RNA sequence: ACGGCCAGGGCUACACACGUGCUACAAUGGUCGGUACAAAGGGUUGCCAAGCCGCGAGGUGGAGCUAAUCCCAUAAAACCGAUCGUAGUCCGGAUCGCAGUCUGCAACUCGACUGCGUGAAGUCGGAAUCGCUAGUAAUCGUGAAUCAGAAUGUCACGGU
C-alpha cells in the first residue's frame, strides 16, 4: 500500500528515529531481478519463454530475456543463448507488491525458523523464504509443470546499515 | 498391542537412584545393567547406555521421546 | 478446489471420495444423510451438493499441506541418531519386516 | 555338561516357591475395581522380592533323555520314546488303526 | 581352568545371478454390515457368551465349570446386484499410526486393531523347458500345553 500506513506512518517519524537533519535520506526500494537458473539444460530456446509463461500471469508484466556476456564453457555451453529475465514493477504497483508475499502468502512452503538475527552481513538484512515458482495468485493444480526459481535478497540503497531495517517492514510479520 | 493399557510406569527397584536423584546433581551417567530398564516420563532428558559389553555409545535426549525402547541410540545390529 | 486435483468422469460418486486412502467406512454415514445421492455423478446433477463434500478438503490435511510435514519428522529421525534412519539412511523396512533380502515391495531400486 | 542338567530342573520349587503370594497378586489386577489411587499398591509385587517369580524361561522335555523337541501335552517323554515304548509296552491304548 | 560369572557389544554398505515353483492380463466393469448356511472335544493352575463396548475393539461380563451342551459360534463361489456398460489407471498407499481404562512392579524418537485422505513398475509367458493317459491337470478353514490361546508352500471337507 502507498496509503495511511505508508503515506503518513513511514515518512515523519523516520528523521529522527537515526537522528538525521533533513528529509529524503529516507531510502525506496527498487529493484531486484529474477534470475531464474535457466543455465541448467539451456539449450531448449522453447521453455526459457515458459518462465515467461510463469512470470506473465503471476507478476503482470512482459520480462526482458537477456542475453549474458561470455562464453562460458565450464558452467554451461553458450548455445542456449538468452540466460536472464528482469522486470521492473512501478511504486503504483507498489501497493500489491507490498501485499503479494508477507501479506497474504508468506508460507511459500514452510520455514522452520524466520530468525532475524544470524546474518550481520552490513547491508539491511531481513529473513523471509520465496523461491518456489508455483507460490502466486491464480495458479491452477498443474497445466503447466512450471517449476522454476526466484531469487531474493536486499541490499543497501542508502549509505550504512541501520537505514532499511524498519524501512523493509510496514507491518509486524516475521 | 502396546497400547497404553500400561498408563504409568511405578517400578519400585528400578528406581532408588533415579527418583531420589533429582536433588542430586547430573554430574555423572546413571549406568544400566539390560536392554530392557527403562524411567520416568517426567524426569526427560537424562542418558543411560545400551547394555550388553564392549563400549559405549552416544545417548542423546530431548523433550519429545513417548513411544518405545532405547534400542535407537546404539542399534539393534549396528552394521559392523 | 472441486476434489483437490483435476477429477476424471464417467465413474462413481462415493468412490469419488474413496482417491486413495481415508474414507468409506467413516463416510458410511456422510454420504446416506447429507441427501447427496451416489446415484449419480459429480456434475450431472445440481452442481450445489458438492459445496460440503469440498470443504472436507481444507480442514485437516490438503494435498498442499500433505507435503507440508513430510519433511519435518524425517528430519526428526536423521540426523539424531537413532534406528528408524539406520534403516532409512540403508532403506529397508524399519518396522520390523522379512528383515534382510528377497523382499518383494519394501525396497525398491 | 553336569552343570546344566541340575540348574535349571529346580524350577519346579523356586519359580512357585511363594505360590501364595503368587495369586493373591495376579486376578484383581484383571479387575477395574482398583481405585484412580491404587496404581501403586498392587506393583509391589514380586521382581525386588527376588525375581524368580515370573516363568518365561521353563522349557518342557524328556526325562531319561531330555529332549525339548518332540514333546507332546499326552507324555511327559519324547519322539525317541514312541517307537520304542509301545512295542514293549509302556503306553496303554496306542493302537494302530484307520 | 569353558571350577568365576552380576558378562565393560563392535554378526543385513545394495554392488548381483537366482532352486525359478499361489496370486493376472484392468473390464464381468472399480468400494459392503446382508442369503435354505459352519458349530464339537482336551477341558479340577483350563477353553475365555448375546457383549453392555461396536464401522470393526465381544478386558469387568459370563448361558457351558467335567460338555448327544458350548467360547473363535459368525459364516456357504446362486438370484437381476446398483451410477456408468471393454483402463499400466477412482485393484495401487514400501521411511513421515501419531496414538486408544487388556499379561501386569519390566512397551521413555519401532506392532495387531487394515478407517482407505496416498507415494508406480501385474499387457498372451517367445530364447526353451517344472511337467498331465482317471478320480485325475483343480482357488471354502485346523479345535485343544509341562494345565496362560499371533506354530503359513505338503491344513481335520477343496461338494468340480
Amino acid at each position: 500500500r502507498l496509503k495511511e500506513l505508508y503515506r503518513k506512518e513511514i515518512a515523519p517519524k523516520l528523521k529522527e528515529e537515526l537522528q538525521l537533519a533533513n528529509v529524503m535520506e529516507v531510502p525506496r526500494v527498487t529493484k531486484i531481478t529474477l534470475n531464474m537458473g535457466l543455465g541448467e539444460a539451456v539449450g531448449d530456446k522453447k521453455i526459457i519463454e515458459n518462465a515467461v509463461a510463469d512470470l506473465e500471469k503471476i507478476t503482470g508484466q512482459k520480462p526482458v530475456v537477456t542475453y549474458a556476456r561470455k562464453s562460458i564453457a565450464g558452467f554451461k555451453i553458450r548455445e542456449g543463448w538468452p540466460i536472464g529475465v528482469k522486470v521492473t514493477l512501478r511504486s503504483d504497483r507498489m501497493y500489491e507488491f507490498l501485499d503479494r508475499l508477507l501479506s497474504i502468502s508468506l508460507p511459500r512452503v514452510r520455514d522452520f525458523r524466520g530468525l532475524n538475527a544470524k546474518s550481520f552481513d552490513g547491508r539491511g538484512n531481513y529473513s523471509m523464504g520465496v523461491k518456489e515458482q508455483i507460490i502466486f495468485p491464480e495458479i491452477d493444480y498443474d497445466k503447466i509443470d512450471a517449476l522454476r526459481g526466484l531469487d531474493i535478497t536486499l541490499t543497501t540503497t542508502a549509505r550504512t546499515d541501520d537505514e532499511g531495517r524498519a524501512l523493509l517492514r510496514a507491518f509486524k510479520f516475521p | 498391542p502396546r497400547s497404553l493399557k500400561k498408563g504409568p510406569f511405578i517400578d519400585l527397584h528400578l528406581l532408588k537412584k533415579v527418583e531420589v536423584a533429582v536433588e542430586k546433581n547430573d554430574r555423572k551417567p546413571i549406568k544400566t545393567w539390560s536392554r530392557r530398564s527403562m524411567i520416568l516420563p517426567h524426569m526427560v532428558g537424562l542418558t543411560i547406555a545400551v547394555h550388553n559389553g564392549r563400549q559405549h555409545v552416544p545417548v542423546l535426549v530431548n523433550e519429545d521421546m513417548v513411544g518405545h525402547k532405547l534400542g535407537e541410540f546404539a542399534a539393534t545390529r549396528t552394521y559392523r | 478446489r472441486i476434489a483437490g486435483v483435476n477429477i476424471p468422469d464417467n465413474k462413481h460418486t462415493v468412490i469419488s471420495l474413496t482417491i486413495y486412502g481415508v474414507g468409506r467406512t467413516t463416510a458410511q454415514s456422510i454420504c446416506a444423510a447429507t441427501g447427496v445421492n451416489p446415484a449419480a455423478k459429480i456434475k450431472d446433477l445440481s452442481d450445489e451438493q458438492i459445496d460440503q463434500l469440498r470443504n472436507e478438503v481444507a480442514k485437516i490435511t490438503t494435498e498442499g499441506d500433505l507435503r507440508r510435514e513430510i519433511n519435518m519428522n524425517i528430519k526428526r529421525l536423521m540426523d539424531l541418531g537413532c534406528y528408524r534412519g539406520l534403516r532409512h539412511r540403508r532403506g529397508l523396512p524399519v518396522r520390523g519386516q522379512r528383515t534382510k533380502t528377497n523382499a518383494r515391495t519394501r525396497k525398491g531400486p | 555338561k553336569e552343570s546344566m542338567k541340575n540348574r535349571e530342573l529346580k524350577r519346579q520349587l523356586t519359580v512357585a516357591k511363594y505360590a501364595k503370594k503368587r495369586a493373591e497378586l495376579k486376578a484383581i489386577i484383571a479387575n477395574p475395581n482398583s481405585s484412580a489411587e491404587e496404581r501403586w499398591n498392587a506393583q509391589v509385587a514380586l521382581q525386588k522380592q527376588p525375581r524368580d517369580a515370573s516363568a518365561s524361561r521353563l522349557r518342557n522335555r524328556c526325562r531319561l533323555t531330555g529332549r525339548p523337541h518332540g514333546f507332546y501335552r499326552k507324555f511327559g517323554l519324547s519322539r525317541n520314546k514312541l517307537r520304542e515304548a509301545a512295542m514293549r509296552g509302556d503306553v496303554p491304548g496306542l493302537v494302530k488303526a484307520s
